[PDB]
RNA sequence: UGAAAUACCACCCUGGCGCGGCUGGGGGCCUAACCCUCGGAUGGGGGGACAGCGCUUGGCGGGCAGUUUGACUGGGGCGGUCGCCUCCUAAAAGGUAACGGAGGCGCCCAAAGGUCCCCUCAGGCGGGACGGAAAUCCGCCGGAGAGCGCAAGGGUAGAAGGGGGCCUGACUGCGAGGCCUGCAAGCCGAGCAGGGGCGAAAGCCGGGCCUAGUGAACCGGUGGUCCCGUGUGGAAGGGCCAU
RNA sequence: ACCCGGUGAAAUUGAACUGGCCGUGAAGAUGCGGCCUACCCGUGGCAGGACGAAAAGACCCCGUGGAGCUUUACUGCAGCC
RNA sequence: GUGGAGCCUGGGAGUGAGGGCGCGAGCGAUAACGUCCGCGUCCGAGCGCGGGAACAACCGAGACCGCCAGCUAAGGCCCCC
RNA sequence: GCUGGGGCUAGGAGUGAAAAGCUAACCGAGCCCGGAGAUAGCUGGUUCUCCCCGAAAUGACUUUAGGGUCAGCCUCAGGCG
RNA sequence: GUAGGGAAACCGAGUCCGAACAGGGCGCAGCGGCCGCAAAGUCCGCGGCCGUGGACCCGAAACCGGGC
RNA sequence: UGGUUCGUGGAGCCAUGGGGGAAUCUGGGCGGACCACCGCCUAAGGCUAAGUACUCCGGGUGACCGAUAGCGCACCAGUAC
RNA sequence: GGGGGGAACCUGGGGAACUGAAACAUCUCAGUACCCAGAGGAGAGGAAAGAGAAAUCGACUCCCUGAGUAGCGGCGAGCGA
């Protein structure tokens, strides 16, 4: 990690709740990421957003 | 006098119903990001103190 | 006639002016609190609502006060060093020291990750416009000397290397059994359940060929949870899950 | 100073029946080994040794010891604004 | 393999300055009664005993007590002995 | 200039033609009593007898390195065999 | 002491994590012929050691208060 | 600001140095920020035995000392110095 | 009427430091030591603007307990209703 290399959140786009944590190169990966994670709440699949962490 | 409880293990620290010493795992309460899940979730458990550390402690509940 | 339409009186706007209420700054002056002084003092003179002093705000402040000012070390200081990875020293299990010999890390990748399918290097000889030692092309030889993001070692083409498609397992809830080990840590992990990815399938997938890329508590922030709530209902504030 | 008559201390002192050499030994031995030298006991003297006496090294280091001092070390206080 | 062997649980420690030697290495200079590890050993704690002239750790050997008895070890047998 | 008598100023304070000088024979902070049996991870000292067993000077971590905590190694009790 | 588990509400021979009736953590179960005997536990004596006190004894240089 | 277990904490209560400043039962304080409900209690005047503390003094008693002990002092001692 | 004295004991007004936190500043030692004012044979406190959940108790003081609980705490050392 770095000011590059940022650390961010997942959030399910659904019940809103943040999931997972991870990390992105905010200068390759410029976009919010989106990806399919499993929620818990939920109970299923959902697309999951980057949110600021 | 009387011996005092030790209020810094009192808060972290339970002695089970057979005398062991339960803690809770070390490690998660920062810095979790890159952490794999396998590491937040065993994590979020407790652990039974070794012998030695665990009758220290235990000396420090005079009266549980 | 426009959106609204006119004489007439309200209530209220806009912004401006005057008499004011009540204050906020400046300015001049007054005396009587307060201060200084005067043979004379229930007074006169000067200062004057300042100064002084009470509470409170921020600032300057070795004048004083309490202290702190690391360790290793072929004495101490000075210099160097302090965690982590690789190799050697290391005496063919493991481990093993010196201010012994040599290098690296404090990152990175949205693919450089999962899976399915296909592919195979470096190099040397010969041949081919611009074109060379080396760009691209063709043939022959060529087990791995190439490659695997970065140090080194191990590993590796019967792929961990190169290319493509679909993807997000860079899962959630756990976890038999182990490695290592003073503790605390650190490591590997089948299997079961949820909901998925790829594959016709057998199956694989809980990031990355691997070993560095890191930080126990305490205190606090943030999202969620809806567990506690100081007579009761809430609320304040905590707890738990996540970061 | 020395001798006689008078009075009469001191630090220090494990005990001592306390020699030389060459060695050995915690690395400089009267005390151990080998050899050598040596009858017993004093008095006046000299200071090489008893790592002689004195002072629990001031130098030096070590102690998460102290104290004086300094300052753009930290944090306070007085005083001043 | 029955041994002051081993294992489990609990009470009490002390130690965390080691040192010589042999061998295997690093450091040093194929120096040091040098330094730093490894395997071993002994002194430490066996400054008890014999030998090595004397001498913690080299050779011999693990001292319960007593004997004017015997056998040995290393080392010794010309005299001190 | 020196000196008698009579007075005043003191402990973070006095006084100092300045040496940290002097303030009742040792002043970089007087003396007395009190806090007080300050604290001393340091040095010293630690008292009858017999019997059994019997270490360590290592590893890890440590403002730690001549001190600690845990482990290793000793010992006692119960158990296993 | 007779109940534990859970941060807690709470449940209870279980409970917590979890969606789970899954898996796991921490928990739950005397000898002889009604008697004896033994025992959880608990009380008192004794002893080792630990905590708090100066805590085995002697020793600072210093710090502070009040006086001289 | 202090006091309390409460060190700024969600910080109430009790006390008050400063500023502002009420009401008289339809008044007021409290029940831990706050608000509502519910309940407790009557501030800004004073006094009040006993149970409690201590031991100069007197007495009684010791698995207390017995002249280096026990008070500093058994004695002409807070003396001699 | 007061003044001054009294071994401790008591209340009020002031109020340290060593020490402990294995350094140190918040914290601790401790509202202790000490100074001062006053009381008396005791002093204090005392008759709810209390407590705090008992649908309740019923001044104060003092002992046991509650309880090393609740909490407070560089959530450290420790402090402690
Ligand atoms: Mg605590
Ligand atoms: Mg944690
Ligand atoms: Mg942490
Ligand atoms: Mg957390
Ligand atoms: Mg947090
Ligand atoms: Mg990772
Ligand atoms: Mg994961
Ligand atoms: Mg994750
Ligand atoms: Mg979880
Ligand atoms: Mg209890
Ligand atoms: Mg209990
Ligand atoms: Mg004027
Ligand atoms: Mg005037
Ligand atoms: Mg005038
Ligand atoms: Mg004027
Ligand atoms: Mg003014
Ligand atoms: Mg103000
Ligand atoms: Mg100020
Ligand atoms: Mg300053
Ligand atoms: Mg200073
Ligand atoms: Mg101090
Ligand atoms: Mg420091
Ligand atoms: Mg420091
Ligand atoms: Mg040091
Ligand atoms: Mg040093
Ligand atoms: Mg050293
Ligand atoms: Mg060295
Ligand atoms: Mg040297
Ligand atoms: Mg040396
Ligand atoms: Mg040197
Ligand atoms: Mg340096
Ligand atoms: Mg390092
Ligand atoms: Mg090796
Ligand atoms: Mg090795
Ligand atoms: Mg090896
Ligand atoms: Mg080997
Ligand atoms: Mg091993
Ligand atoms: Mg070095
Ligand atoms: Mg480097
Ligand atoms: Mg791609
Ligand atoms: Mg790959
Ligand atoms: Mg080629
Ligand atoms: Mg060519
Ligand atoms: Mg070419
Ligand atoms: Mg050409
Ligand atoms: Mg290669
Ligand atoms: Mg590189
Ligand atoms: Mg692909
Ligand atoms: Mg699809
Ligand atoms: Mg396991
Ligand atoms: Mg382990
Ligand atoms: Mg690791
Ligand atoms: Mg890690
Ligand atoms: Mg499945
Ligand atoms: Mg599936
Ligand atoms: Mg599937
Ligand atoms: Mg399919
Ligand atoms: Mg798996
Ligand atoms: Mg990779
Ligand atoms: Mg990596
Ligand atoms: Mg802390
Ligand atoms: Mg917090
Ligand atoms: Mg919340
Ligand atoms: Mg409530
Ligand atoms: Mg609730
Ligand atoms: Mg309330
Ligand atoms: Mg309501
Ligand atoms: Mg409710
Ligand atoms: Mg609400
Ligand atoms: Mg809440
Ligand atoms: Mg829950
Ligand atoms: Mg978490
Ligand atoms: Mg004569
Ligand atoms: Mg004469
Ligand atoms: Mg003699
Ligand atoms: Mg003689
Ligand atoms: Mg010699
Ligand atoms: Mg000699
Ligand atoms: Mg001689
Ligand atoms: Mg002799
Ligand atoms: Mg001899
Ligand atoms: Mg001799
Ligand atoms: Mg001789
Ligand atoms: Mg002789
Ligand atoms: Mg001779
Ligand atoms: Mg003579
Ligand atoms: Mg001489
Ligand atoms: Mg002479
Ligand atoms: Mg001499
Ligand atoms: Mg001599
Ligand atoms: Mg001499
Ligand atoms: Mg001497
Ligand atoms: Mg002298
Ligand atoms: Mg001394
Ligand atoms: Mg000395
Ligand atoms: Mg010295
Ligand atoms: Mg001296
Ligand atoms: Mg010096
Ligand atoms: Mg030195
Ligand atoms: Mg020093
Ligand atoms: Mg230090
Ligand atoms: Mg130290
Ligand atoms: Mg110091
Ligand atoms: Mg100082
Ligand atoms: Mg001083
Ligand atoms: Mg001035
Ligand atoms: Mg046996
Ligand atoms: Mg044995
Ligand atoms: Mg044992
Ligand atoms: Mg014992
Ligand atoms: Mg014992
Ligand atoms: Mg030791
Ligand atoms: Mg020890
Ligand atoms: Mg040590
Ligand atoms: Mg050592
Ligand atoms: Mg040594
Ligand atoms: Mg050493
Ligand atoms: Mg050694
Ligand atoms: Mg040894
Ligand atoms: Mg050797
Ligand atoms: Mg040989
Ligand atoms: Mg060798
Ligand atoms: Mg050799
Ligand atoms: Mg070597
Ligand atoms: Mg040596
Ligand atoms: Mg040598
Ligand atoms: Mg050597
Ligand atoms: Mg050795
Ligand atoms: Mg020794
Ligand atoms: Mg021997
Ligand atoms: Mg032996
Ligand atoms: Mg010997
Ligand atoms: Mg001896
Ligand atoms: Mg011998
Ligand atoms: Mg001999
Ligand atoms: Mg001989
Ligand atoms: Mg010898
Ligand atoms: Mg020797
Ligand atoms: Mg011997
Ligand atoms: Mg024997
Ligand atoms: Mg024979
Ligand atoms: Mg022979
Ligand atoms: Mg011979
Ligand atoms: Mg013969
Ligand atoms: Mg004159
Ligand atoms: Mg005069
Ligand atoms: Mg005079
Ligand atoms: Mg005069
Ligand atoms: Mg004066
Ligand atoms: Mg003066
Ligand atoms: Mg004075
Ligand atoms: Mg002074
Ligand atoms: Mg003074
Ligand atoms: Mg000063
Ligand atoms: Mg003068
Ligand atoms: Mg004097
Ligand atoms: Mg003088
Ligand atoms: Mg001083
Ligand atoms: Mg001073
Ligand atoms: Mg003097
Ligand atoms: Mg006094
Ligand atoms: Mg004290
Ligand atoms: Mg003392
Ligand atoms: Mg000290
Ligand atoms: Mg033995
Ligand atoms: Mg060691
Ligand atoms: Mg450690
Ligand atoms: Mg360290
Ligand atoms: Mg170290
Ligand atoms: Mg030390
Ligand atoms: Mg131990
Ligand atoms: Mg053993
Ligand atoms: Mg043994
Ligand atoms: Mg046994
Ligand atoms: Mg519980
Ligand atoms: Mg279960
Ligand atoms: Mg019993
Ligand atoms: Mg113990
Ligand atoms: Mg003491
Ligand atoms: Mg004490
Ligand atoms: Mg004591
Ligand atoms: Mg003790
Ligand atoms: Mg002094
Ligand atoms: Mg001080
Ligand atoms: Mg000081
Ligand atoms: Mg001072
Ligand atoms: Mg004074
Ligand atoms: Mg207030
Ligand atoms: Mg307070
Ligand atoms: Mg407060
Ligand atoms: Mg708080
Ligand atoms: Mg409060
Ligand atoms: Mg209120
Ligand atoms: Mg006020
Ligand atoms: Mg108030
Ligand atoms: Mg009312
Ligand atoms: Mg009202
Ligand atoms: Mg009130
Ligand atoms: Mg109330
Ligand atoms: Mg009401
Ligand atoms: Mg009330
Ligand atoms: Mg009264
Ligand atoms: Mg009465
Ligand atoms: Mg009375
Ligand atoms: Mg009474
Ligand atoms: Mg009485
Ligand atoms: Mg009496
Ligand atoms: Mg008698
Ligand atoms: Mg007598
Ligand atoms: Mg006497
Ligand atoms: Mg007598
Ligand atoms: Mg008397
Ligand atoms: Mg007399
Ligand atoms: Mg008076
Ligand atoms: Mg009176
Ligand atoms: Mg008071
Ligand atoms: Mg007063
Ligand atoms: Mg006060
Ligand atoms: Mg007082
Ligand atoms: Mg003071
Ligand atoms: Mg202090
Ligand atoms: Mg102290
Ligand atoms: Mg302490
Ligand atoms: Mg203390
Ligand atoms: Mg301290
Ligand atoms: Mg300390
Ligand atoms: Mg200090
Ligand atoms: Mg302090
Ligand atoms: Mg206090
Ligand atoms: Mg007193
Ligand atoms: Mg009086
Ligand atoms: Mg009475
Ligand atoms: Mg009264
Ligand atoms: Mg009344
Ligand atoms: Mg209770
Ligand atoms: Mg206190
Ligand atoms: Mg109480
Ligand atoms: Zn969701």
């Amino acid at each position: 990690a770095s000011e590059v290399r940022i650390k961010l959140l997942l959030e399910c786009t659904e019940c809103k709740r943040r999931n997972y944590a991870t990390e992105k190169n905010k200068r390759n990966t410029p976009n919010k990421l989106e990806l399919r994670k499993y929620c818990p709440w939920c109970r299923k699949h959902t697309v999951h957003r980057e949110v600021k962490i | 006098p009387k011996m005092k409880t030790h209020k810094g293990a009192k808060k972290r620290v339970k002695i089970t119903a057979s005398g062991k010493v339960v803690a809770m795992k070390t490690g998660k309460r920062h810095l979790n990001w890159q952490k794999s899940g396998k590491e937040i979730r065993q994590k979020g458990r407790k652990f039974v103190l070794a012998k030695p550390e665990a009758e220290r402690i235990k000396l420090l509940l005079p009266y549980e």
